[PDB]
């Protein structure tokens, strides 16, 4: 159970555990400039909130 | 296998939105991330050039 933009947005059983789960809203957008990059919009970090 | 053999690693040209001429360019120095969680105000900057 992982709401985006609030507490518990990213979770794992331990700090060094490779089983890391998250449901933060990442939306990748088409590049509007003639260069290479990955434009993306993301929800604010729920730990910071 | 974390290494310190930096002789076989390479700095790269980064693409960043603000430059000297106030437009996005390919700069040798490009800030990828900035980390600010120290309790004295010190920040850690990851730059696309090896320093």
């Amino acid at each position: 159970a992982m709401n985006p933009g609030a507490f518990g947005d990213i979770q794992a059983s331990s700090l060094d555990a490779t089983d890391i789960v998250a449901r933060t809203d990442i939306r990748l957008l088409k590049p509007s400039v003639k260069n290479i990059h990955v434009p993306y919009t993301q929800a604010v970090s729920g730990y910071e909130m | 296998s974390i290494t310190d053999d930096f002789t076989l690693t390479s700095p790269y040209l980064g693409f960043c939105p603000y430059c000297r001429h106030s437009a996005p360019c390919f700069s040798p120095i490009k800030i990828e991330n900035v980390w600010d969680e120290s309790d004295d105000g010190s920040i850690r900057i990851q730059v696309s050039a090896q320093f």
